[PDB]
């Protein structure tokens, strides 16, 4: 219900950023605090979803309606050539939304929390992450390294070039009526 | 540092190589080699925290509601107990607890360290007076016995 | 001449459990506590990874059989024969077919990632591109056929070609051009009773379906073992480290951890199961695509209930319907 | 082995030197249904595998009794072209299969034109395509073009 | 001429093992005490089923 | 009773199921739906004493 005993911490400010270590009354998670557009019939102050997890918390200050999303986690995927072709840079997967990872790699906020790693200076939002260290390339080669929705990752100009694949190679046959076309040899 | 070593026929340690260096030395450590062929691979690690939130409830901050309770004099009888509802009160612990007034202190559930840091939506104190092996028997269970 | 729709599953959704989230994600006492069960992370995650990496290789066993991309004629009606379902397109703005519109209607972007660790990985062959496959399938069928199966492909005309096909069943090439218009308008009722009866009798929905259901229903058990007590205080995990002091929790969370490995066991456990039935489920379908399409197959009730003509693939969402 | 599974050390023989078998029996039983479980684990995923190999092994055993033994009309089983025949290779846990094949590679355009007339009645190949080179029809099987004089016993009626 | 058995199994059992009685079927007790662990019976049941 | 519980967008509850009223009821508290397609379905008690 609405809470009696505080045992006492000063009440800091609530902020939108993400990863927010929230000590709400009872929920000692940690998130994404924002706003929501959630009902909130007021003998209710807890939102869940499809499970356990706790997903959105009025706001026992201001009675504001705000939804929690996690820390934006993921598995972290890494493309390497030959290490005896290349040691060159082992380009990465963050399978977070990029802006999300672009603005914590800048500061501290990832912990994989690699030390040289002044990279990048390239971004995707492509479906199956977010690649770092690899080159976007308009041209379509074949797949190499697979990644994820349509684009496959290689060892072109030597960086490691990003594409959308092309499927084999595109070719073209007449139809007619008349022309039939038959082999003069095999091999 | 997590830290991966590569040692001899002779047995002594002839490269090394640091798991959190850059991404390459991640994969090595993770697929235990130094000599990696092609391809993608794996580690599932993500988004430590930079800030915190504590804002929690309490708008009017009364202190100490159990000061009356436990140094009250009238505790009535075991089958007469009073409830006494605590009310927007800011209960904190510990002058209960660290100095030693009770024969048995024995929490359910929650522990006596954390009772202060999560919030109670209503407390309850349930006062009256036993013997003392009915002090054993206050608890979960415990059934056949009288108190 | 009746054409049958036979639908055949070759992948399900690339599920990676983020093993460490889904245990315990908000805690960093319980990941120290999860340590030291060794590798029942990082290979319950190689495991299922391994599921992952196979879906696109049974997408690559079926589709890419063919190696160069021929491109959508434009002179579609291949003498007689109507052929709605090679991609048109001015009409369609989507690059699939009227069939297959119709195939990704009768089932069931930027990041979600709800709390439970879990996610669907994206296929490495989009529909799209699976679409564009069985373009070039169906233009590779309509134009040239068979040396497209062996090497390159040899422009046969499609009333030659078909009379080919009459000739593998043993009925003579006397049979179609005799009834060649009678037999284009059994063929070009035989596709539209296939938009009629594949529009509401849900049938190629069923094969499919029963692989999307049974996905999404072994997700609902994973994720409503994290509201499972096993014998612990609470389902919550935060709530069992905040009121405990970690010396009476590390009782109570490792009833807790190994309630939530042995669920996380057991799903990747039943995925590899399913992985198995679906990758010998893409492998009847690489040779289905090898065979009745590519080829005719002289082999009976393999691809067709009657004497095979013919065969034509649908991109279908997580499968294929041959027609 | 070396995992510790909530027991005081991983080592067993560790558990048993310094425990006196009464505080042992609660931290060596967590270190069974430890290895158990990765036992039961392990026999688990390799039972799992070896339906995968006996579903390639099968496939095998019909690549060796079809593309070996016979030959196999059945198109891109054996081998990419249409299929010659094939040679088995004993692969260390394995069969390396060496599937001749025949792949018919240099074409030409040829006008065709199914049952040329021929007094009335038009006369349908008896398995030809009626492929016209310059200003003569002959009959050719369409996987190499080797043109025969057209007769009556080349076609029907 | 000669022909050749060639056996095939297509089926097994049906087996079907009701996993509240397997476990602890005369008890109530732990019946109540099998709740907490969630969907560990009907879906081992929706498994073999 | 074990009973089921339907939420709105709104997060209202629209309708609700007893889950022993009828067995029809217990198959959507099994399910979990209110729509049930066709065939045949679980639920695994038996024979108090
Ligand atoms: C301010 C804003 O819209 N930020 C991001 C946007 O850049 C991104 O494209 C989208 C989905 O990835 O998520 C959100
Ligand atoms: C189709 O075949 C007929 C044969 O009578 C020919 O005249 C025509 O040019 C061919 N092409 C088209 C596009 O009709
Ligand atoms: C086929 O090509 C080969 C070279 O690959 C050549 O020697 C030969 O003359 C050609 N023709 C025939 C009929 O084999
Ligand atoms: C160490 O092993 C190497 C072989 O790699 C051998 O040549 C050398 O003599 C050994 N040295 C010692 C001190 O054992
Ligand atoms: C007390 O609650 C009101 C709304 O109920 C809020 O506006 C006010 O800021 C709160 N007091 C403090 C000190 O935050
Ligand atoms: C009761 O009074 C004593 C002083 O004699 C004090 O030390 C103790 O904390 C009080 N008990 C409470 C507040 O529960
Ligand atoms: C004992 O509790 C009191 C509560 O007033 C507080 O000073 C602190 O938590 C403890 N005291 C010491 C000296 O640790
Ligand atoms: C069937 O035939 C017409 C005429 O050849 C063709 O345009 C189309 O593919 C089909 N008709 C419709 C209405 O789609
Ligand atoms: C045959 O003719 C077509 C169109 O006239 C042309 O595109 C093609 O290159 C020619 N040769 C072969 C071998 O198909
Ligand atoms: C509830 O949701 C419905 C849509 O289903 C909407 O029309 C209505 O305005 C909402 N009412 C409230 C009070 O939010």
């Amino acid at each position: 219900a609405p809470a009696t005993v505080c045992g006492p911490k000063l009440s800091t400010d609530l902020i939108k950023n993400q990863c927010v270590n929230f000590n709400f009354n009872g929920l000692t998670g940690t998130g994404v605090l924002t706003p929501s557009s959630k009902r909130f019939q007021p003998f209710q102050q807890f939102g869940r979803d499809v499970s356990d997890f706790t997903d959105s918390v009025r706001d026992p200050k201001t009675s504001e309606i705000l939804d929690i999303s996690p820390c934006s986690f993921g598995g972290v995927s890494v493309i390497t050539p030959g290490t005896n072709a290349s040691s060159e840079v082992a380009v990465l997967y963050q399978d977070v939304n990029c802006t999300d990872v672009s603005t914590a790699i800048h500061a501290d906020q990832l912990t994989p929390a690699w030390r040289i790693y002044s990279t990048g200076n390239n971004v995707f939002q492509t479906q199956a992450g977010c690649l770092i260290g690899a080159e976007h390339v308009d041209t379509s080669y074949e797949c190499d390294i697979p990644i994820g929705a349509g684009i496959c990752a290689s060892y072109h100009t030597k960086s490691i070039v990003a594409y959308t694949m092309s499927l084999g190679a595109d070719s073209s046959i007449a139809y007619s009526n008349n022309t039939i076309a038959i082999p003069t040899n095999f091999s | 540092t997590t830290f991966m070593l590569k040692y001899d026929e002779n047995g002594t340690i002839t490269d090394a190589v640091d798991c959190s260096q850059n991404p390459l030395a991640e994969l090595k450590c993770s697929v235990k080699s130094f000599e990696i062929d092609k391809g993608i691979y794996q580690t599932s690690n993500f988004r430590v925290v930079p800030s915190g939130d504590v804002v929690r409830f309490p708008n009017i901050t009364n202190l100490c509601p159990f000061g009356e309770v436990f140094n009250a004099t009238k505790f009535p009888s075991v089958y007469a107990w009073e409830r006494k509802k605590i009310s927007n009160c800011v209960a904190d612990y510990s002058v209960l607890y660290n100095s030693t007034f009770f024969s048995t202190f024995k929490c359910y559930g929650v522990s006596a360290t954390k009772l202060n840091d999560l919030c109670f939506s209503n407390v309850y104190a349930d006062s009256f007076v036993v013997k003392g092996d009915d002090v054993r028997q206050i608890a979960p269970g415990q059934t056949g016995v009288i108190a | 001449i009746s054409i049958t729709t036979e639908v055949m599953p070759v992948s399900m959704a690339k599920t990676s459990v983020d093993c460490n989230m889904y245990i315990c994600g908000d805690s960093t006492e319980c990941a120290n506590l999860l340590l030291q069960y060794g590798s029942f992370c990082t290979q319950l995650n190689r495991a299922l990874s391994g599921i992952a990496a196979e879906q696109d290789r049974n997408t690559r066993e079926v589709f890419a059989q063919v190696k160069q991309m021929y491109k959508t004629p434009t002179l579609k009606y291949f003498g007689g024969f109507n052929f709605s379902q090679i991609l048109p397109d001015p009409l369609k703005p989507t690059k699939r077919s009227f069939i297959e519109d119709l195939l990704f209607n009768k089932v069931t972007l930027i990041c979600a990632q709800k709390f439970n660790g879990l996610t669907v990985l994206p296929p490495l062959l989009t529909d799209d591109m699976i679409a564009a496959y069985t373009a070039a399938l169906v233009s590779g069928t309509a134009t040239a056929g068979w040396t497209f199966g062996a090497g390159a492909a040899l422009q046969i005309p499609f009333a030659m070609q078909m009379a080919y096909r009459f000739n593998g069943i043993g009925v003579t090439q006397n049979v179609l051009y005799e009834n060649q218009k009678q037999i284009a308008n059994q063929f070009n009722k035989a596709i539209s009773q296939i938009q009629e009866s594949l529009t509401t009798t849900s049938t190629a929905l069923g094969k499919l379906q029963d692989v999307v259901n049974q996905n999404a229903q072994a997700l609902n058990t994973l994720v409503k073992q994290l509201s499972s007590n096993f014998g612990a205080i609470s389902s919550v995990l935060n709530d069992i480290l905040s009121r405990l002091d970690k010396v009476e929790a590390e009782v109570q969370i490792d009833r807790l951890i190994t309630g939530r490995l042995q669920s996380l066991q057991t799903y990747v456990t039943q995925q590899l199961i399913r992985a198995a039935e679906i990758r010998a489920s893409a492998n009847l379908a690489a040779t289905k695509m090898s065979e009745c399409v590519l080829g005719q197959s002289k082999r009976v009730d393999f691809c067709g209930k009657g004497y095979h003509l013919m065969s034509f693939p649908q991109a279908a969402p997580h499968g294929v319907v041959f027609l | 082995l070396s995992s510790n599974f909530g027991a005081i050390s991983s080592v067993l023989n560790d558990i048993l030197s310094r425990l006196d078998k009464v505080e042992a029996e609660v931290q060596i039983d967590r270190l069974i249904t430890g290895r158990l479980q990765s036992l039961q684990t392990y026999v688990t995923q390799q039972l799992i595998r070896a339906a995968e190999i006996r579903a390639s092994a099968n496939l095998a055993a019909t690549k060796m009794s079809e593309c070996v033994l016979g030959q196999s009309k059945r198109v891109d089983f054996c081998g990419k072209g249409y299929h010659l025949m094939s040679f088995p290779q004993a692969a260390p846990h394995g069969v390396v299969f060496l599937h001749v094949t025949y792949v018919p590679s240099q074409e030409r355009n040829f006008t065709t034109a199914p049952a040329i007339c021929h007094e009335g009645k038009a006369y349908f190949p008896r398995e030809g395509v009626f492929v016209f080179n310059g200003t003569s029809w002959f009959i050719t099987q369409r996987n190499f073009f080797s043109p025969q004089i057209i007769t009556t016993d080349n076609t029907f009626v």
